[PDB]
């Protein structure tokens, strides 16, 4: 029932493959770019620091 | 192939030093190839570690080749029977003992003696009888 | 560690249900007919009829034929003074030595 | 030969389409009739073999073995009835089908006229035997025993396949008749030496040779009763048949190459007979005795003399019968007490008198009490070896003494002494078991009256 | 063979070595594949032009078409790998082993 | 290799017109009967896999199995015979065309030939 | 994937193989290989998993490198000969490069590392396509160029393939990886006879395809990807596991099963050419494949492993989908030995 | 497994580009059309095994036309000899080679 | 249904309508959920599936009469009530078998909805089954490893199917449920502890209701409110759950789901995952005996329609 027969010490720790699918490793993989739209921006009316 | 030609060209049971040198070169080449494959497949942690592994494998292979050639040629000289496979068997068992010493294990030494000596005797027999490991297609 | 049925007791003696079990099965009729088939077709047929067949098998090994031929050859050779058994299996003349 | 082959093949549809009640009865009846048909093959022309067809031929060597196999099948069914009673109808039919396929393969192996076909059928026997051992064995070690049996035999066989193909390429034919008639002598070269080794080693493995016999104890101990019966009676004899057949090709090198196997067999017979003295399992003891007798057979084959060959054939047949009977006798005790330990069941002569007589007769045959065919074969082999070397008598006589000792030690321990008090499940022996033992014993004793039947072609 | 053939074959060898020696990113190895394709285009074009194989001056264009097909396949796989792991690093293609 | 480049071989032709000279395989050939047996075993295995009655269910399906296997086997046997016959034809033609390479050998009776006797002692 | 798109992609793979097997121009053969890769990559990922994407990426990288090497070999042969036709290759370096590329496509060691990983990553059906159909085109190209092939290189690759395929399988408890390693070993068997007789390679390919189709279809029927999952099958569908045991025995090469004939004929052909050591070593090394086959058989059919309570529910229902060709595939894989002389039809 | 569907159905799917001597647009000749034609005609219907040795002269001429290895080697040797003579001072290029005469139209 | 049909143009979306919905009426033991579920199915013209029991698969297969416990289920709810902590492992066998039955019922309900377009009302579902498991684990009836096995099976299996559009929870306070259990008078049920019901309620409200509310809207009714079935049906009729999976689903996903649901064995494939827990692991001998007994059951030896014993005919040409 192991992942590999005749397992070694390192492989023994390794878990067997998932039955259906691998778990999603979603962990802060996408970091949205943060932009200071203003104040100096022409479209910010000069005094708006829109953090987007 | 030049190393194999070098080992073959020296007459059996003669110029034992040159035969031993050729066997050592062959062993070193085989060890270098094995070390390259080991480094690729199983990565070494450091460049120094890779160099150490290469040196260990290469020296083991070269020692095996040198012992095989030296013992085989010396046995051929002393017995004075050039074409006997027993000389190759003795050389192969000596190589296996050298491998056991390098691995610091008696069991490796004995198993290597048996298998390697038998393989070397078979190689000598193939030389004598013209056995072809790779046969040109003739049908 | 698992849900498994208790080990079955030693297989029930066929004698208990049928004292004259004869073995060969649980059902007595099949037991009797199995015993009858075995006894007939091996002992009565194969052993006795087969043994008789082997005993009177025609002598195709030519033992009697060999004996008769040897008797004829011995009588002829002794009558004619020829040696009883010639030392050469094949006539020397036909052989061409190197 | 189709007179025997086709009915054996029809045995399978009958078994599969038979009623659940009637499987054993039909199989036994028709197998016995087939055995009766096989008795016709015993009539052999002295000079020439019975060449039925291009594919199949029979001689004074193959005929006895074919008769033995056909006889063995019904005894195997009778023995296997008891422990397969609980099994479902489909599994019982599959077991019978495996036995029938094994008989068909063995018959074709013995009657085959081409060495390549002989190889195909001789290796094919592994599959049904492996399935029997590893599916209907009663111990966890049945799988390891199956692996050992299969791999020992295959490692021996495959170089034989290579050698046979090479022979086909060089000589041009693998038909035994052509090979015998042409049979150019071999030369003492390393290539011919290795060809000799390749030809011999597979049969040397099949006939348990000392150092290559490890599979036999595991397989015989761990196999079901029927599988042990076939392995002892017939499957081992395939090696002897092939070695006697194959030896024609390797004429001169046999003298030079025989010494290692000759010495191994001669010393191993003593070693294994001694092993039998201190074995604690009845089946294992029987298996080691089989090993010793097959070592005698190997010596006979290697010596390559006519008397040795006649003794080898006689010993093969006699040992097959005696070892099968011994395995069945042990199996009865195993079923009653559910253990193979010799010490556990004691004093069985008081509890089961007639089985005691069966044991006595089987042991007497095992120790070669004359005029048993066992003694005839052993004596002929011993005389041939004495001609080979007068010094051989010492080892052979020592082996005879050790064989008598271990056979009568088994008889004394199992059937003599005070009964084991706690064991209460011993029940009167069934007519089936006694009938099986009688079917084993009577043909063996009868064969003494006409021993030319089992004396082989050289007779 | 002139030296330009030497240089172009050397470029192919270098690109092959680059592809076979990954470092971290997958994009770089796809670029080495595209480099190999460019080297093959140059070699084929030089051969076909020097030998005036007129009907073979289209083979480089087909080679380029299938090279771009391969490049598209590579990028479409890299996008999925990045989505599933967050980077194009080759070390993340480690679930399947042996 | 070998027969692939034989001169005059039409590509992708199962049976050349030359084969018609050879006798057709007999419908009672053992090989064709074995092909039909394979078809019957295929039908039985199909019934077993679908959990139908093994030997009685789907007689039409078993008939189709047997007929298809026999039908293909007839042509397969014909092609096999044609190929072996072509091999023999070419071999004999080559032997005739190259007499030196296949020289007739002087036949010496066993009396003339000397074969060393190795005693089994 | 819409079934129409799936049909189109599978047809594209088959059409690329057909172009490889129908074209006399090297460019078109390479185009067929490229089409095969393009169609295959989406097929391998029909079920979207991270493992499927990893397998697709590995396969793409290996096959792209093989294709680039093959194209370089073609261009070198053109440079030294000026010929595009598939025929004797007139430059030895090009022949070596082409052999390396075609071996990598076939997964011959030392280019085998990708096969088990890809096979494990993909589904059983994609595995069947990968290990049966994909092998056809490189073997066809090798057969057409057999004369130019250096026998030493092909034989070295074949022997290494046999050894590695045998060794790796011993350590595997995953059915797909076991199949991948057995495929490596059998491909090593097929390429061994390529220098000597191509018809033997074709015969071995056909027998191997039949056996692999039977095995993969049986696994799909049992829905097992691990040895333990296959172990339960005896409780639900015993006949499947019994036929699997028979097919495994055939794969091992045991007589009288049909797996024996390819090894038999390969040994015969090698022996005719004076090759004795190589056939002996190949036959002996095949025993390891037999070992892991027998272990799988022990787990599946010969011994009855423990089941689970919830299987009782599965007993009531019956398999909905029927694989029509499975019984004929089993019969051909196991019972075709008595018909070997028919190996002159493909001849 | 080269199913010659093209030959069976008489379709020239790809054979038109197989050789340099085949028909080309506007009858533009290949750089080695003559050698390729001679080699193809020599090795036609005799099989590859025979053609590899019975048409070796044709194939060598074709290869020489394709690569010019021998011609390039001879030219390099001539240039080396000319340069060595110039260094020795015992050779002087003719005025026409030096550009002192108008080349023929 | 098949891929060929989808290629031809058999599309699930057209058959589905506003009526096409999966309604799951959940609640604690003796919460009256069955009455409301039946009334909702009748008023809204939706097929009603009675709550999955030990023998639901028996109902859907063969004769439809329940089979013996050994052959189907090897678990007893009465045993669980009488002996919650039995060493036999009956508790987790019951829980896993019930999850398998509810998974099969959900597959069948989805098949009905996707084949005929009629909505389905279910009493509890695979999404709510964890409530009993958590209560059992909290009360100590089952071990943690059993909970882990249940989690693995649910994770592998539940993801494939689409959750219900409308979740109706009938809430009855636990003491009133105890009085109801006493009034019903079933001897085994009376033994149910108050803490067990309280943990059932805690699981429902703390986990099931919030998680279900995230996907779509959940209609929570008290016992008095539940009795007015017409008002519940009207509430359902005026729900607008634009958020959630079903609006996202298109014809391709429906084809995949219908193919999955039709193949019951594929639906139950991972219920038999090879995790050797003592509670649910059956030995080889007992498994063989029970399988032989199941095969001997009338109408079960061969594939449906080929069993001559139960009156099938024309097998030779069938």
């Amino acid at each position: 029932g192991g992942a590999v027969m005749y397992p070694t010490k390192e492989t023994a720790h390794w878990k067997p493959p998932p039955w259906n699918d691998v778990d999603p490793p979603k962990d802060t993989l996408v970091s949205n770019l943060t932009l200071n739209f203003g104040p100096q921006h022409p479209a910010a009316h000069g005094v708006l620091r829109l953090v987007m | 192939k030049t190393l194999l030609h070098k080992y073959s060209d020296i007459p059996e049971g003669t110029e034992c030093h040159r035969k031993a040198y050729a066997s050592t070169s062959i062993g070193g080449a085989t060890g270098l190839i094995v070390s390259a494959y080991s480094i690729a497949l199983k990565p070494p942690a450091s460049f120094l570690e890779g160099v150490a592994r290469t040196g260990r494998y290469t020296f083991t292979s070269a020692a095996i080749g040198a012992i095989f050639g030296l013992t085989s040629c010396i046995s051929a000289q002393v017995r004075e029977k050039p074409d006997d496979p027993l000389n190759y068997f003795i050389g192969g068992c000596a190589g296996g003992l050298t491998l056991g010493a390098r691995t610091r294990s008696y069991g490796i030494g004995a198993a290597a003696c048996a298998y390697m000596g038998l393989t070397a005797a078979l190689v000598k027999m193939g030389q004598l009888e013209g056995w072809q490991v790779f046969a040109e297609p003739k049908v | 560690i698992r849900l498994q049925e208790d080990p079955d007791p030693e297989d029930e003696n066929l004698y208990e249900k049928n004292p004259d079990s004869h073995g060969y099965d649980k059902d007595p009729i099949v037991d009797l007919w199995n015993m009858r088939v075995v006894f007939f077709f091996g002992f009565s047929i194969v052993l006795v009829l087969g043994s008789t067949f082997v005993a009177y098998l025609p002598d195709y090994r030519m033992q009697e034929w060999a004996r008769r031929e040897a008797e004829r050859l011995v009588k002829y050779r002794e009558a004619n003074g020829l040696p009883l058994m010639e030392s050469n299996c094949f006539d020397p003349n036909k052989i061409q030595l190197p | 030969m189709l007179k025997i082959i086709i009915p054996t093949t029809m045995l399978l549809p009958m078994t599969w389409m038979s009623k659940h009640n009637m499987i054993w009865i039909n199989a036994t009846v028709h197998s016995l009739l087939i055995s009766l048909i096989s008795l016709s093959l015993l009539n052999q022309l002295g000079e020439n073999s019975l060449n039925f067809s291009l594919t199949f031929f029979s001689d004074s060597l193959s005929a006895p073995l074919l008769v033995l196999t056909t006889w063995l099948l019904p005894l195997m069914l009778m023995a296997s009835q008891s422990h397969l009673s609980k099994e479902t109808t489909t599994r019982k039919k599959l077991y019978i089908t495996m036995l029938i396929l094994l008989q068909l393969f063995l018959i074709m192996t013995f009657t085959a006229t081409e060495l390549i076909l002989f190889y195909i059928l001789f290796e094919a026997t592994l599959v049904p035997t492996l399935i029997i051992i590893t599916r209907w064995g009663n111990q966890t070690e049945r799988l390891n025993a199956g692996l050992y049996f299969l791999f020992y035999t295959l490692a021996g066989s495959l170089p034989l396949l290579v050698a046979l193909v090479y022979i086909q390429n060089t000589t041009g034919s693998l038909n035994f008749l052509i090979i015998h008639y042409w049979s150019h002598p071999l030369s003492n070269s390393w290539s011919n030496i290795f060809m000799w080794l390749a030809c011999i080693m597979a049969f040397m493995v099949k006939m348990p040779l000392y150092g290559l016999h490890l599979w036999l104890p595991k397989a015989h101990v761990e196999a079901p009763i029927a599988g042990s019966m076939v392995l002892a009676a017939v499957l081992l004899k395939l090696g002897g048949y092939g070695m006697m057949r194959i030896t024609t090709i390797l004429n001169p090198l046999t003298n030079y190459m025989a010494y290692p196997f000759l010495m191994l067999s001669m010393w191993g017979m003593i070693m294994t007979s001694s092993i039998c003295l201190r074995q604690t399992d009845l089946k294992s003891l029987i298996a080691y005795s089989s090993v010793s007798h097959m070592a005698l057979v190997i010596v006979a084959i290697m010596i390559q003399t006519p008397w040795s060959f006649m003794g080898a054939t006689a010993l093969m047949i006699a040992h097959g019968l005696t070892s099968s009977m011994l395995f069945c006798l042990a199996n009865t005790n195993y079923e009653r007490v559910h253990s193979r330990t010799m010490i556990l069941a004691r004093g069985l002569q008081t509890l089961l008198p007639l089985m005691a007589t069966w044991w006595l007769m089987a042991s007497l045959t095992n120790l070669a009490l004359p005029p048993s065919i066992n003694l005839i074969g052993e004596l002929f082999i011993i005389t041939a070896s004495f001609s080979w070397s007068n010094i051989t008598i010492i080892l052979m006589g020592m082996n005879m003494m050790i064989t008598a000792l271990y056979s009568l030690y088994m008889l004394i321990t199992t059937q003599r002494g005070k009964y084991t008090h706690h064991i209460n499940n011993i029940k009167a022996s069934f007519t089936r078991e006694n009938a099986l033992m009688a079917l084993h014993i009577l043909p063996l004793l009868l064969l003494t009256l006409n021993p030319k039947m089992i004396l082989g072609p050289l007779y | 063979m002139p030296l330009v053939y030497m240089n172009i074959i050397m470029a192919f060898a270098i690109a092959l070595a680059g592809l076979l020696m990954y470092r971290s990113h997958l994009m770089s190895s796809l670029l080495c594949l595209e480099g190999m394709m460019l080297s093959l285009f140059i070699m084929s074009t030089l051969i076909i032009l020097n030998t005036h194989f007129t009907l073979a001056n289209m083979m480089p264009i087909i080679l380029l078409v299938f090279a771009a097909c391969e490049a598209a396949l590579g990028l479409s796989l890299l996008v999925m790998v990045s989505n599933t792991y967050g980077t194009d690093y080759v070390q993340n293609l480690n679930l399947l082993q042996c | 290799t070998m027969m692939s480049g034989r001169p005059g071989r039409v590509p992708l032709q199962f049976l050349p017109n030359e084969a018609r000279s050879l006798p057709p395989p007999k419908l009672t050939d053992p090989r064709l009967v074995y092909m039909g047996f394979l078809g019957y075993c295929s039908g039985l295995i199909d019934n077993a896999i679908r959990r139908r009655p093994v030997v009685s269910a789907g007689l039409h399906r078993q008939l189709l199995y047997v007929t298809s296997f026999v039908f293909f086997g007839y042509y397969l046997l014909k092609r096999q015979d044609y190929m072996y016959a072509l091999r023999d034809h070419d071999m004999f033609a080559y032997v005739k065309s190259h007499p030196e390479d296949f020289p007739e050998k002087d036949k010496k009776t066993y009396g003339e030939i000397l074969e060393e006797f190795h005693p089994v002692r | 994937m819409n079934p129409i798109i799936y049909t189109t992609l599978i047809m594209t793979v088959m059409s690329g193989t057909m172009l490889v097997m129908i074209s006399s121009h090297w460019l078109l053969i390479w185009i067929g290989f490229e089409m095969n890769l393009l169609a295959m990559i989406p097929v391998l990922m029909k079920n979207f998993n991270p493992r499927a994407t990893e397998a697709a990426t590995k396969y793409f990288l290996t096959q792209a490198t093989a294709s680039m090497m093959l194209m370089m070999a073609i261009i070198i042969n053109l440079l030294y000969s000026g010929q595009w036709t598939i025929t004797k290759m007139f430059n030895p370096v090009a022949m070596t490069m082409m052999t390396m590329a075609l071996a990598m496509k076939l997964g011959l060691s030392p280019f085998h590392f990708w096969v088990p990983e890809v096979t494990q990553g993909i589904s059983l059906q994609a595995g069947l396509l990968l290990l049966t159909w994909q092998k056809l085109a490189p073997l066809s190209v090798l057969c057409q160029i057999s004369q130019s092939i250096n026998p030493n290189l092909m034989l070295t690759m074949a022997m290494l393939s046999i050894l590695i395929g045998g060794w790796g399988g011993l350590n595997q408890t995953q059915l797909r990886k076991i199949m991948a390693y057995s495929s490596i070993a059998h491909m090593g068997w097929m390429t061994a006879v390529l220098p000597y007789n191509t018809t033997m390679t074709i015969l071995n390919l056909l027998i191997y395809i039949t056996m692999t189709l039977a095995m993969f279809m049986l696994l799909i029927h049992s829905s097992a990807t691990t040895t333990l999952s296959l172990s339960h099958t005896w409780n639900k569908m015993p006949v499947i596991t019994s036929l699997m045991m028979v097919t495994l025995l055939s794969m091992g090469g045991l007589p009288p099963l049909s797996g024996f004939m390819p090894k038999w004929m390969i040994i015969q052909e090698m022996t005719k050419n004076e090759s004795i050591i190589m056939p002996t070593l190949m036959a002996m090394t095949a025993l390891l494949n037999l070992y892991f086959y027998m272990r799988l058989a022990y787990s599946s059919s010969l011994t009855m492993f423990p089941s689970t309570n919830n299987m009782k529910m599965k007993w009531q229902f019956e398999h909905t989908k029927q694989m029509k060709l499975l019984p004929t595939m089993i019969v051909l894989s196991t019972l075709v030995l008595p018909m070997t002389p028919a190996l002159s039809s493909l001849n | 497994p080269f199913f010659d569907v093209q030959k069976r159905l008489g379709l020239d799917l790809d054979r038109w580009m197989t050789i340099q001597s085949a028909e080309q647009p506007h009858k533009i000749p290949g750089r080695c059309h003559a050698f390729e034609k001679e080699w193809i005609e020599c090795a036609h219907g005799i099989g590859g095994i025979r053609a590899e040795k019975e048409c070796k002269i044709e194939f060598d001429d074709f290869v020489e036309c394709l690569l010019r290895q021998k011609t390039m080697k001879r030219l390099s040797a001539i240039k080396r000899q000319r340069d060595k003579l110039i260094k020795e001072g015992k050779y002087t290029p003719p005025p026409h080679h030096l550009g002192k005469e108008d080349p023929r139209p | 249904y098949g891929p060929l049909a989808f290629v031809l143009g058999e599309r699930t979306t057209r058959k589905l309508t506003e009526t096409s919905k999966v309604i799951t009426v959940d609640g604690n033991i003796c919460s009256g959920k069955g009455r409301l579920a039946r009334e909702i199915a009748e008023k809204l013209g939706l097929r009603h599936f009675p709550e999955a029991g030990i023998h639901y698969a028996d109902s859907t297969t063969g004769d439809g009469k329940p089979l013996d416990v050994q052959l189907s289920g090897n678990c007893s709810l009465e045993k669980f009530y009488d002996d919650p902590k039995s060493n036999d492992g009956n508790s987790y066998r019951l829980q896993s078998w019930l999850y398998a039955s509810r998974l099969l019922q959900y597959a069948d309900a989805l098949e009905h909805l996707l084949s005929t377009g009629q909505g389905v009302v279910l009493e509890r579902s695979i999404y709510s089954d964890f409530v009993f498991l958590e209560a059992m684990y909290r009360q100590g009836f089952i071990r943690k490893q059993c909970v882990e096995h249940y989690n693995e099976v649910k994770k592998v299996t539940a993801c494939e199917y689409l959750p219900p559009h409308v979740v109706v929870y009938v809430d009855v306070p636990v003491p009133e449920i105890q009085s109801r259990i006493q009034k019903k008078g079933n001897p085994h049920e009376m033994k149910i502890t108050a803490a067990y019901l309280q943990d059932i309620e805690n699981a429902y409200k703390k986990t099931f209701l919030p998680e279900m509310s995230e996907k779509c809207e959940v209609l929570q009714y008290s016992a008095r409110e539940a009795e007015d079935a017409e008002k519940v049906v009207e509430d359902i009729e005026y729900l607008k759950c634009d958020k959630g999976p079903w609006p996202d689903q298109d014809d391709r996903t429906f084809h995949r789901l219908r193919m999955l649901v039709q193949n019951k064995l594929e639906v139950l494939n991972y219920t038999t995952i090879p995790v050797y827990l003592p509670e649910i692991t059956i030995g080889a001998h007992q498994s063989d005996r029970v399988f032989q007994k199941f095969t001997e059951l009338p109408g079960r030896k061969y594939s449906p329609g080929y069993n001559e014993d139960v009156g099938d005919k024309w097998i030779w040409l069938k």
